[PDB]
């Protein structure tokens, strides 16, 4: 599966290693949440990442289904 | 780096 | 840390290299399509400069984004 | 993905 | 690449491992105070699992923060 | 730092 | 992520380890044919280092292709 | 597959 990743600048798409067949978006507030919004983390995963109490996690299994909120999926 | 939903540009 | 171009993404993007990996590398070599497309291009991070094999061509450097794809501007 | 010096677009 | 607890810092923290060391280890053994404090605890990064003597305790793992101090939970 | 199983605080 | 030699294939090859198994291991022990063929060789991926019997030989490492069959050198 | 230190060929 191909997935968006926040590990690069600018955001780009990476092919996930074998056995990692989901994309994930993870969002949470940091100190600047009032002005900039929630932190965004995008990547690959085998199992959907477990959500910490303050986090928001979305997992999906189609190519590039985890875009940065300011961009189109696919 | 660090991204936020407000922009596609990274922070530190 | 050092920022380096990487071919692991599409399109090519820049990644921050992990601690202790303070060099960028470009590695180029001919595959079957070298006559029509030129050499394969691989860009990434490294702790030690890759050892130059006789059939590969390697560039190593220690400034951010110093290893661009030949078709773009470094930095 | 595999790149070549002739283009910034990946192939496989 | 892997993050792991190390006894090199105070308090114990999780650190990014140097290049080439991509597994964690916990090593425990009795010292002079084993009756009152329990076994010595040593945590860190490594390339190879340490060779464990019969009385030593070595457990090796390769996921982030998988080598906690006995008074903490992995993950 | 030398640690022991009994506490997260070092003893050396 | 990590590639490791595996004895599950024929001939032995280097495979990408499943998610969560990020170290290689080699395990050797004598069977009935140990006098003529030498020790059994078992290679694969693992999350944790396998627990070693006193008569077994277990090696754990976390670099690519670091667990070759004795008739091959690492890397 | 069962392998042995003496050869790269499997024996089962």
């Amino acid at each position: 599966i191909v997935c968006h990743t926040t590990a690069t600048s600018p955001i780009s798409a990476v092919t996930c290693p074998p056995g990692e067949n989901l994309c994930y978006r993870k969002m949470w507030c940091d100190v600047f949440c009032s002005s900039r919004g929630k932190v965004v983390e995008l990547g690959c995963a085998a199992t959907c990442p477990s959500k910490k109490p303050y986090e928001e996690v979305t997992c999906c299994s189609t190519d590039k289904c985890n875009p940065h909120p300011k961009q189109r999926p696919g | 780096w660090r991204y936020y939903e407000s922009s596609l540009l990274p922070y530190p």
